[PDB]
RNA sequence: AGUUCAACAGGGCGUGAAACCGUUAAGAGGUAAACGGGUGGGGACCGCCCGCCCGGUGGAUUCAGCCCGGCGGGGC
RNA sequence: CCGAGGUCCGCGGCGACGCCGGCCUCCCACCCGACCCGUCUUGAAACACGGACCAAGGAGUCCAACGCGCGCGCGAGUCAGAGGGUGGCUCGCGAGCCCCUGCGGCGCAAUGAAGGUGAGGGUGGGAUCCCCCCGCCCCGGCGG
RNA sequence: GCUGCAAGCCUCGACGAGUAGGAGGGCCGCCGCGGUGGCGCCGAAGCCCAGGGCGCGGGCCCGGGUGGAGCCGCCG
């Protein structure tokens, strides 16, 4: 029953840093971006870049 | 589905006085505590008959608690019952008992406490004897009432000596055809 | 009519004993009447005995 | 039963006088509330009149059922005529104006007789009931001021002859918290008891046991709860009213000091009665607590196992690891040899 | 003093509970390497008899496992009290008969509503550890510890679940008590169904008994 | 005898409410008024009563005594203790503790203090 | 005025067992009755009939008279029941009785105001 | 009472705990002790064996105080007695014995069933019978008859 | 219009249920109507962070330990 | 931590009714199920009977005696039944209290048509209990 | 810490069809009585309700409307 902190992250094989996502949900439906770290909450951290999308 | 009959489930065994006595049911409450902790096999049968009817109690005569304390082996040991010591009048003596009973009548407390007795309540057993050493529990004569006459095969059946249900015990009662 | 074992029993009802069922309604009614009866009579044989 | 203490004797005020009686033995008496409930059951249904339907209720008719062959049920009809009533249904219990189902007759039993041995048995102990401050303050007296439970006061009350000379002593008593109670509860009675000379309903007051009638009974009439009883005739109804024990009794030392004659000790019989005394204990130490926790009881007794098994649930050993190791400890050592198997290690 | 002895007695069953611990790990060892024996014995067996042109027959098996496959209801009175006497009251249920003549012949009189075999150490293991239920004081008690089997099977000698496991494969002097102690095995309906229920397993149905196919039943329903 | 008197007040008094499955005592010395052979206030030679004062400030403690057992006028000592809210805590807390009156009735009488301080 | 806990209630039914044939008639009132037809299909419990109360229905002994605001109900008369639910406010609720008036029913709530006792009907007048 | 009643627990049952095949009739049976030799017979002579029939002698007149004869057992005599009484002259066996008159505790014949203690005693009876009389011969004392 | 606290007491008049009926409001209607289970829509009336301890902070403490004096109470 | 069954020491948009919530119940709609109850009957949805609708009424009672079970009092006794006594100018209270040299009933003796006569432990199983012996002891017990 | 209404509370395991019929429980319901605890012209009983709820159920509580003088809980 740890906490979320202490949680083991979990990451797809197909999720590497460089990767292009499709983000499916919010308001950039469809938008791909590119993949490039995932936080310590297991969350990805994503880049558009913005001057492009 | 399982293949079982439910017919036998409820075992039909008394778990409490069916009386209301106050009294008595302190007397449960008392020895149920014996039962759980003590570990002794004499608190657990007072148990069961502090629970019986009337009739599963029957009367225990002042002679009868006598003969089974004259035994071998019982010089000073107290005599229990869960029931009443009725007096007899049909016996003399009385050997300086050490009795104890739910109740004991006015001429059988009187009989054993001239004989130097002592006459104990349940109450006085568990707080001196908890774990009903030195102790003989004795009944009363249980198929000694007068309906257990009429229990049988049937009056109407060979080799029967049961009693019939007759209002009235005279020559014209049920003696003419069948009886011999 | 009989079902086990039991007494033959014979209730003398067969005839109309209700129209004669004498209930004992009055009887401490009458113990007050029988009791002032001889208060009554003790008073008019005052110095006799009252028992006779 | 040997617990007969020096019970006090108050004066008129609300301070003793002086005077010590020893507590009745007929106050150490077992209290069996199953005894009067049931002498009470009985007893209360004595005073009751006999109530009946008339007879001839229903059966005034000349009815004959017209049978079958008309849409009507074969019940008794009315004869023909020229009213509403003719060709109505008139014996049956189903039929309107008809004859009801069993009536009820007057020669039910109305009267229950006790034994005489029950009916003292049962006075016994309503008696012990009211020498506890708990089954009096549990049966609805308010008695949290008076002076002692047991309430015994001197004998010039029995020669009270004025309401304002009772109304005073119940105020230095402090008993009088009890009669405002009564006060409080007048009321009108729910239901068709008000049609029935039972309009009004009250509560009942202390209960007031004399001796010797000097205008004690007059004094004290016109106080709404109380009742007054001589002590040679106590009924069990006013001592234990609605069947429950520990009714607030007012005692007189007259009636305090003759109440050990009419019942007897237990070591001497009563003088008042013919062959008769009190009812045997069937349990003398009555304190659980005291048997329990008494040396000779807890040498008997095992520890007590305050240690709650809940359910062990199962989780499965060929999938679970850590409670197939808990089973079978070579388990761990029998999978580490299998997955060493498929590690690729050449032998010689 | 009394917190002495204590603290005694709890650091000395401690210290017994590890050569315990010890003592049912090297016995779950060597039921493990008797079991490896006893497979390879029985292949030198085979082997010798061939290679001199003749035949080995095995042992004919000691050990069935059960299962009743009918329902409850409609059931013949002669088949009903022998199906109560192998503790198959409900349909789906497992249990293990030491196999005699007087077991065989019970088998047979209640052929078509029980589908049983010989079931093989895996059967007899993964039963007894994901099914494994004891009858301890007429409760049905998972089998999560030890404990459980040496309070109750340990005049037997049975004190682990490897015991209890070796005692029943291969029958012993205390198959009996260990067998009673299992309650029947609860098994699961059989996924992938049945070929046909009210039929003899070698005309195609399922009752009766199948030699060693018995073991494709039980992972299918265990 | 409270175990003798138990038995009869335990579903016959004047003080037992009887409702929407519950049942409670309004005896004056209970403290969690529970319908209970451990709570019932005047049963026990010993009871812990425990209630506000005449004005809304502060707690009057009850205890009853030794010799006032038949004699209710004289039965029960009234303790007015009107501080603070950990300063009558620790008050009723060493009358209960260090005088070993009425042990099993500690924190339920700790809990109505802290009810009716509020 | 939160209760102590407040759980997830599960009731396994929460539609009334309405009487079989109660909406054929009106003399049929829709108060359970358990029909013992010797031919009646709700007895012998036929598909699609109306179903029969029966124990396995019953909830949570741990939620069972339990109001979904997690309090259990008590009825009130006056001021002196409502302080007995002084001690464990957090688990019973006071509801003041609907044959109490108005003048009475102020008071009531201003004393379990006072001992931090929920009323299920505080303005009620 | 009406409360604990078996039919209000049979309200809403239709035929009210008597079957609906054999439904409750008006005396399916017979009214009384009918057919007690025809349909009935089975009952009669199972648990009423000598219920039809005449056995002895008439006796018209008969007066119970005629045949009035109570008895006493041998181990309730001294029960006649105080308890001091057969105390006092236990001590004194020599001749001084007590009398039990069973006539005037209401008594007539004295029957030999227990056992007497070791006492000599006077009875004074109407009757005696023959172990009765040997008993308190063999113990010591004398059987007086009265009328 | 008026009397009455009230005509939701107007004369077979206290309360005024059900069946039945008028009207209004709302919705529906080719498988007689109703009914069980599941859900959907609609409608009518409703419904809706604290406690303990501790750390500092800044204002008030008929202010605390202890002592003294008086009183009360407690025990296998 | 693959260990005596769950926690987050993770979080988002809306929160004063406009755009939030109301299981069930009201209306409506759909899918699945679904023949009218009662009654007798081997078998009722029956082309078997009763029932147009609603309200109110409507059917296991009381008495006697018996049986067994249970509660209670006392106990080889038990019940006081008719009656009597009396808190005395009698409410509640036609109750309750009290004593009847306890009449009598039913028990304490049966058996015979009657005249009549009239009742002295053993073995086996057995709750419980008693004693002895050997270990252990937390001195109270536990084990054999 | 909580309970200990011992007729209470807690733990574990198995089980659950039913006419005729039997038994048990009922803080199911109705009328009156002895007790006890109340309620009511600031509005009882009864009646009505597309309001809020409780109980497996019998039924119950609350709110609103109407009504106008009595009524209810608990132990028997
Ligand atoms: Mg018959
Ligand atoms: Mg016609
Ligand atoms: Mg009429
Ligand atoms: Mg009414
Ligand atoms: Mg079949
Ligand atoms: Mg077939
Ligand atoms: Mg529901
Ligand atoms: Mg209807
Ligand atoms: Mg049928
Ligand atoms: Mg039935
Ligand atoms: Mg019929
Ligand atoms: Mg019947
Ligand atoms: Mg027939
Ligand atoms: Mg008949
Ligand atoms: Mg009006
Ligand atoms: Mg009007
Ligand atoms: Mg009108
Ligand atoms: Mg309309
Ligand atoms: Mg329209
Ligand atoms: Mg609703
Ligand atoms: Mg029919
Ligand atoms: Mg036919
Ligand atoms: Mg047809
Ligand atoms: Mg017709
Ligand atoms: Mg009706
Ligand atoms: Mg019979
Ligand atoms: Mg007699
Ligand atoms: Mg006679
Ligand atoms: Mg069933
Ligand atoms: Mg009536
Ligand atoms: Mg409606």
């Amino acid at each position: 029953i740890k906490a979320f902190s202490q949680h083991r992250r979990k990451l797809r094989k197909t999720i590497t840093p460089g990767t292009v996502l499709i983000m499916l949900t919010g308001r950039h439906r469809g938008k791909r971006v590119v993949f490039l770290k995932q936080l310590d909450s297991g969350l990805l951290l994503v880049t558009g870049p913005l001057a492009i999308n | 589905g399982v293949d079982i009959r439910h017919n036998k489930d409820r075992k039909v065994h008394r778990k409490e006085p069916k009386s209301q006595d106050i009294y008595l049911r302190l007397l449960v409450k008392l020895y149920r505590f014996l039962s759980r902790r003590s570990d002794a096999p004499f608190n657990k049968v007072i148990l069961r008959r502090l629970f019986m009817s009337k009739t599963n109690r029957p009367p225990l005569a002042l002679s009868r608690l006598i003969r089974k304390m004259k035994l071998p082996g019982r010089e000073n040991l107290t005599a229990v019952v869960v029931g009443t010591i009725t007096d007899d009048v049909r016996i003399q003596n009385i050997p300086k008992l050490k009795v104890c009973a739910l109740k004991v009548t006015d001429r059988a407390r009187s009989r054993i406490l001239k004989a130097g007795g002592q006459i104990m309540t349940f109450d006085q057993l568990a707080l001196t004897s908890p774990r009903g050493r030195g102790t003989v529990l004795l009944s009363g004569p249980r198929k000694g009432r007068q309906v257990y006459r009429h229990f049988g095969k049937a009056p109407g059946t060979p080799h029967s000596h049961t009693k019939p249900y007759v209002r009235s015990k005279g020559r014209k009662f049920e003696r003419a055809r069948g009886r011999r | 009519a009989p079902s086990r074992n039991g007494m033959i029993l014979n209730p003398h009802f067969h005839k109309d004993w209700q129209k004669r069922v004498r209930t004992w309604f009055n009887q401490p009614a009458r113990k007050i009447r029988r009791r002032k009866a001889r208060q009554a009579k003790a008073r008019r044989i005052a110095p006799r005995p009252v028992s006779g | 039963a040997c617990a007969r203490p020096l019970i006090s004797v108050y004066s008129e005020k609300g301070e003793t006088s002086g005077k010590n009686v020893v507590m009745p033995a007929v106050f150490r008496a077992p209290i069996r509330p199953d005894i009067v409930n049931f002498v009470h059951t009985n007893m209360r249904k004595n005073k009751r009149q006999p109530y009946a339907v008339s007879e001839l209720a229903g059966h005034q008719t000349s009815a004959e059922s017209w049978g079958t062959g008309r849409a009507v049920a074969r019940i008794p009809r009315v004869r023909g005529g020229g009213t509403h009533r003719s060709g109505q249904g008139a014996f049956g219990n189903m039929c309107r104006g008809g004859r009801m189902f069993a009536p009820t007759k007057t020669w039910r039993r109305w009267h229950r007789r006790v034994n005489v041995n029950q009916k003292r048995y049962a006075m016994c102990s309503a008696l012990a009931a009211s020498a506890l401050p708990s089954l009096v303050m549990a049966k609805g007296h308010r008695i949290e001021e008076i002076p002692e439970v047991p309430l015994v006061v001197d004998d010039k009350v029995e020669g009270y002859k004025k309401t304002k000379e009772a109304v005073l002593l119940l105020k230095k008593l402090k008993a009088w918290n009890d009669i405002k109670k009564v006060y409080a509860s007048q009321r009108m009675r729910a239901g068709k008891g008000k049609m029935r000379n039972r309009r009004r309903i009250q509560r009942k007051g202390p209960c007031i046991i004399y001796n010797e009638d000097n205008g004690v009974t007059r004094a004290f009439r016109n106080i709404p709860g109380i009742t007054l009883q001589s002590v040679s005739r106590l009924d069990l109804l006013k001592l234990a009213p609605g069947g429950h024990i520990g009714r607030f009794c007012i005692w007189t030392e007259g009636a305090f000091r003759k109440l050990d004659d009419l019942y007897g000790t237990w070591r001497k019989a009563s003088t008042l009665k013919v062959d008769y005394n009190l009812p045997m204990h069937k349990m003398s130490i009555t304190d659980l607590n005291r048997i329990i926790k008494s040396e000779e009881v807890q040498k008997a007794i095992r520890p007590a196992n305050r240690k709650i098994n809940r359910r062990v649930f199962k989780k499965n050993p060929l999938k679970n690891l850590r409670v197939m190791m808990k089973l079978n400890p070579y388990a761990k050592t029998a999978r580490r040899r299998a997955i060493m198997a498929h590690n690729p290690d050449v032998k010689a | 003093a009394i917190r002495a002895v204590r603290l005694k007695k709890a650091k000395a069953d401690k210290k017994a509970s590890k050569v315990t611990r010890k003592l049912i790990f090297k016995r779950a060892e060597a039921y493990h390497k008797e079991y490896k024996q006893l497979y390879r014995r029985e292949i030198r067996m085979s082997r010798m008899a061939r290679k001199a042109g003749n035949y080995y027959v095995p042992a004919e098996p000691k050990l069935a496992f059960v299962i009743r496959i009918r329902g409850i209801n409609g059931v013949s009175p002669k088949v009903r009290k022998v199906l109560q006497l192998l503790r198959l009251r409900q349909i789906f249920n497992g249990v293990f008969v030491k196999l005699n003549k007087a077991s065989i012949n019970m088998l047979r009189i209640a052929e078509p509503y029980i589908a049983w075999g010989y079931p093989n150490l895996k059967s007899v293991r993964e039963l007894i550890y994901k099914r494994g239920f004891g009858k301890i004081k007429k409760q049905r008690i998972a089998l999560t510890d030890n404990s459980l089997i040496e309070k109750t099977l340990g005049q037997c000698g049975i004190i682990c679940i490897e015991d209890l496991i070796h005692e029943i494969y291969t029958v012993g002097k205390n198959f009996k008590a260990a067998n009673n102690f299992l309650w029947p095995f609860k098994l699961s309906s059989p996924r992938g169904g049945m070929n046909k229920k009210t039929t003899h397993f070698v005309e195609g149905g399922d009752a009766g008994n199948r030699e060693d196919q018995i073991n494709r039943l039980v992972r299918r329903m265990n | 005898s409270p175990h003798l008197q138990w038995m009869v007040i335990r579903n016959s008094s004047s003080f037992l409410i009887k409702r929407n499955k519950q049942t409670y005592s309004t005896e004056p010395n209970n403290l969690k008024a529970r319908n209970a052979f451990r709570f019932n206030g005047l049963i026990h030679r010993k009871t812990i009563g425990i209630e506000p004062a005449a004005d809304g400030k502060g707690v009057v403690v009850v205890l009853k005594k030794r010799s006032g057992q038949r004699k209710p006028a004289s039965s029960y000592g009234k303790i007015t203790i009107n501080k603070n809210s950990r300063a009558t805590l620790a008050s009723v807390r060493n009358i209960i503790r260090k005088n070993k009156y009425r042990r099993d009735l500690r924190m339920a009488a700790l809990r109505r203090v802290s009810a009716i301080l509020s | 005025l939160r209760p102590l806990t407040k759980p997830k209630i599960v009731k396994k039914r929460t539609k009334k067992f309405i009487r079989h044939q109660s909406d054929r008639y009106v003399k049929i009132r829709a108060n359970w009755r358990k029909p013992r037809g010797i031919d009646n299909r709700v007895r012998r419990r036929f598909k699609g009939q109306m179903l029969m109360p029966n124990i396995g229905y019953g909830s949570n002994r741990k939620t069972k008279h339990m109001l979904p605001s997690g309090f259990k109900k008590f009825l009130v008369h006056n001021v002196k029941e409502l302080e007995v639910l002084m001690m464990s406010n957090k688990s019973h609720c006071a509801e003041i009785a609907h044959n109490v008036s108005s003048k009475n029913r102020k008071l009531i709530v201003e004393r379990a105001a006072q001992l931090a006792i929920k009323v299920t009907n505080p303005n009620a007048r | 009472p009406t409360k604990k009643s078996k039919t209000r627990k049979l309200r809403g049952h239709v035929s009210h705990g008597h079957g609906r095949v054999g439904k409750h009739r008006k005396h399916p049976g017979g009214r009384g002790n009918a057919g007690g030799l025809h349909h009935h017979r089975i009952n009669f002579d199972k648990y009423h064996p000598g219920y039809f029939g005449k056995v002895g002698m008439r006796h018209y007149h008969l007066k119970r105080n005629t045949t009035f004869c109570p008895t006493i057992n041998l181990d309730k005599l001294w029960t006649l007695v105080s308890e001091q009484t057969r105390v006092n002259y236990s001590q004194k066996p020599d001749g001084p014995a007590p009398i039990i008159d069973v006539v005037r505790a209401g008594y007539f014949k004295v029957l030999g069933k227990g056992k007497l203690p070791k006492q000599p005693v006077i009875v004074k009876a109407k009757f005696f019978s023959r172990r009765a009389e040997e008993k308190i011969k063999g113990v010591g004392g004398a059987c007086v008859l009265t009328a």
